[PDB]
């Protein structure tokens, strides 16, 4: 009826993670002519 | 061109709303000689007179330059992300509360007394780096970064670590392999040597990033060689001069 | 002095004997060696004064080096400038600041106090309109006691042309005539040793 | 010029995103009410 | 309470006791017996891990190395050629935790006023400029965030 | 130990309002060879310096750097 | 004749015999305990003097040091501030034949696999560097010198 | 005062001959990069 360090870590890497991908996909976005 | 500067600016957003400082989006770092033209150059491509020159530099954190351009398809973009705006040139600062600002004077000042605010009496640096958007027809999408240079002349006195914050403050800039530095330095240094060549072979044993910017081509003196100030044939740069 | 004393007036033959020695004492690797070629100049044009020329090595490759000339070098350079007695003399092209030279760069890590170590500034005909070297000599970029020294030099096209060292000299005072307004009289040769002797 | 280097660098950026995210598994890995349901069966 | 412990008299030269390296490592032995007391190994980047006292000794009684730590120093003074990659990855050094590295502060840096956060900011900084995808592996908060655990 | 700071306090004070035992901190430990900048980094990892550093030897002898703490039975100083 | 017998071991670490420190200890005093045998040691720099292993295995059979003599190598890793110009003068330990200190390649130069000549212009480099009055003295002539005696 | 040069470079020549470099005395030592201007201004 009723029943830090490795989550700091586990969060930096997840955000880090999130931003990398975000920033990938962001540019991945811009127009081909416009990455030259 | 008009996709570069929204990305960035929406980058430097997410990371000032997530608090997060641990990299630096793709830019171009401006780094170079004490007086070297740096001021200057950041003036022409804005067009106007909005930044300290000579011995009245005050502004020692880093001013990040996001020249945006203006066009009829662009009105769209640059009002997005905030109101619509009908005054041909203004300026905004991410950190404020969407403040509008127009004369250069003005920001100035305004850039002025909020580093002076935020510093307190010591000038060194603080983690609130000042982000600057302009949205004018005469300048293009263009991305730059300021920072202070070899100011050891007593302006008004700094602190004994104040080149140790500077140093750091340029490594943690150009840390991001993405990032490009950009030397600007005088005619008479040319390639030879500068203070961005210097972190560049630091940072990495050769450094895939080495542009350098001569300033002051008018006032020389005819009869002079110059053939080095253009082929560059001494020091070649991957970028060009 | 290692030889029979015997005076060379042409320097062609002082070259040839220095390769010749170059060759018996290193073999056939052009590497340096711990007996350094004793040389003695007599001109009217220069005051008591000693100076190293240290290997050089061409920053565009050209011809055939020894592929350890470069650790020859830094390990030559380390030995010569740590010796207290001795002073750093840094060759910098062009006035770009001395702090960032590589020579200087090197030098600071036996010498953090910097208080013997000077940079002399190398081709000087470029020089033009912008941030001069007047930044360089206030210190601005780094307090040195020694300051820096402008020399002018022969340009690109003037080396390859083998100029003589007599029209280097006249090239020099004309330009600095024609360029350096009230700055000139801080150049020339005895002028530049009397400034390293001070 | 940002451009191309930007164009160069994305391979590499790339590549060291996918180096970042794997060493992260890694020490992730070396470092759920089924599971408690069993403790609680066994206690 | 924070405490240095030399690596040992091997040599007692002057007035040191005749036993002094018997004691040393009695005492030694004394404080690894039981969990009460932290081993932090700590071992210049530049000198191999292996040649290090401080993981053999610190192995001896925790080999698994769950309340073991690998601490490398001398980031900033080593050589070229001696990447620690390898070591960061635990492919030769399997910790339960990770080798954390720290660059040293030198006198200068102290005397200026430097900053905790400069000194975490240069370290982090110099990690991304050796190491490209080990920046976040040898931060100095995740050394204190490990020591705390 | 930055959020350290009041979880040692407290449980130091409740130690001694239950009449337990006062179990003494447990001491950091390093070893290894010496000028390996264990100092430094352990004075980066509190915050503060308060033992030899630098160039040179960093370490000649395991020093008890009890730091006590006024109702546990900037301002930094030694006392002997 | 020259040979370069395995270094005294700490406790084995790995999959190293358990009482491989007895054997090499024996092997060794069988070889070092006549006088005609030279005991060359050599310590790095990279640690303290004081905690060299080789100096306190010398003590152990050879605390008067009549045939020990000492030398530094890898002094390029040697930490500043710190000099040893007392100890080569023999004000400690004086000896006629006297401590002659060879500097051993860096870690690059180690890695690079560099000539003899260039070792010994780098040890020449270095003792001028820390002392020049007992370069000679350190240099590899004075080492021939004493092999020849 | 000048004719304490001549008699440190006679020294330092000698000691260079009999081939050990220990001796050290004043003098000036140039370091610098070919094609930096450093052959020209010693030409």
């Amino acid at each position: 009826g009723q029943l830090e360090d490795m989550a700091q870590r586990r969060k930096e890497a997840a955000d880090m993670l999130k931003a990398l991908q975000g920033a990938s996909q962001i540019i991945a976005e811009i127009r081909e002519t416009h990455l030259w | 061109m008009e996709a570069l500067i929204p990305v960035i600016n929406k980058l430097q957003d997410v990371f000032n709303t997530v608090g997060a400082d641990i990299i630096q989006l793709p830019q171009i770092v401006v780094v170079g000689t004490q007086s070297s033209g740096k001021s200057s150059v950041l003036e022409s491509l804005v067009g106007r007179d909005l930044l300290p020159r000579g011995t009245g530099i005050v502004t020692r954190r880093p001013l990040i330059l996001q020249l945006v351009h203006v066009s009829q398809e662009d009105k769209r973009k640059t009002t997005g992300e905030e109101n619509g705006v009908e005054a041909e040139e203004w300026g905004k600062f991410l950190h404020t509360k969407n403040k509008l600002y127009t004369d250069f004077d003005e920001i100035r000042q305004e850039i002025e007394n909020e580093t002076e605010r935020i510093s307190g009496n010591n000038k060194g640096v603080s983690p609130e780096p000042i982000h600057l958007k302009i949205f004018s027809p005469n300048v293009v999408n263009l991305t730059l970064v300021d920072l202070p240079g070899m100011t050891k002349v007593p302006v008004g006195d700094q602190p004994k670590d104040i080149e140790l914050q500077i140093r750091e403050l340029i490594l943690r800039f150009i840390s991001n392999p993405n990032s490009i530095i950009l030397a600007v330095t005088a005619a008479n240094t040319d390639m030879a040597t500068s203070e961005a060549l210097k972190i560049s072979r630091e940072v990495d044993p050769d450094g895939r990033r080495t542009l350098a910017v001569i300033t002051k081509l008018d006032l020389m003196d005819a009869g002079t060689d110059a053939m080095d100030v253009l082929m560059g044939r001494v020091i070649p740069v991957k970028l060009g001069i | 002095l290692h030889t029979k004393n015997k005076l060379y007036t042409d320097f062609d033959e002082i070259r040839q004997e220095i390769e010749n020695e170059t060759e018996r004492i290193s073999g056939n690797n052009k590497g340096v060696s711990p007996e350094p070629i004793h040389l003695k100049i007599f001109s009217p044009n220069v005051v008591n004064l000693t100076l190293v020329d240290l290997p050089g090595m061409t920053k565009v490759p050209v011809g055939d080096q020894p592929k350890d000339i470069e650790l020859q070098i830094r390990e030559l350079i380390l030995r010569f400038i740590s010796n207290p007695n001795s002073i750093i003399l840094a060759v910098t092209a062009a006035n770009t600041d001395m702090a960032t030279s590589e020579a200087l760069k090197i030098s600071r890590e036996v010498d953090p106090d910097g208080r013997r170590t000077l940079a002399v500034i190398t081709k000087l005909d470029l020089m033009d309109a912008g941030t001069d070297a007047m930044d360089v000599l206030m210190g601005r970029v780094i307090p040195v006691k020694l300051g820096i020294i402008g020399v002018v030099n022969r340009s690109q096209l003037d080396i390859n042309n083998k100029k003589s060292v007599t029209d280097s000299i006249r090239d020099e005072y004309a330009f600095l005539q024609k360029k350096y307004p009230s700055l000139a009289n801080r150049n020339g040769t005895k002028y530049l040793a009397r400034t390293l002797n001070r | 010029l940002l451009m191309h280097h930007i164009r160069d660098c994305l391979p590499e950026l790339k590549t060291r995103i996918n180096v970042l995210a794997a060493q992260y598994q890694s020490l992730l890995n070396s470092y759920k009410s089924a599971t408690l349901l069993q403790l609680i069966t066994k206690f």
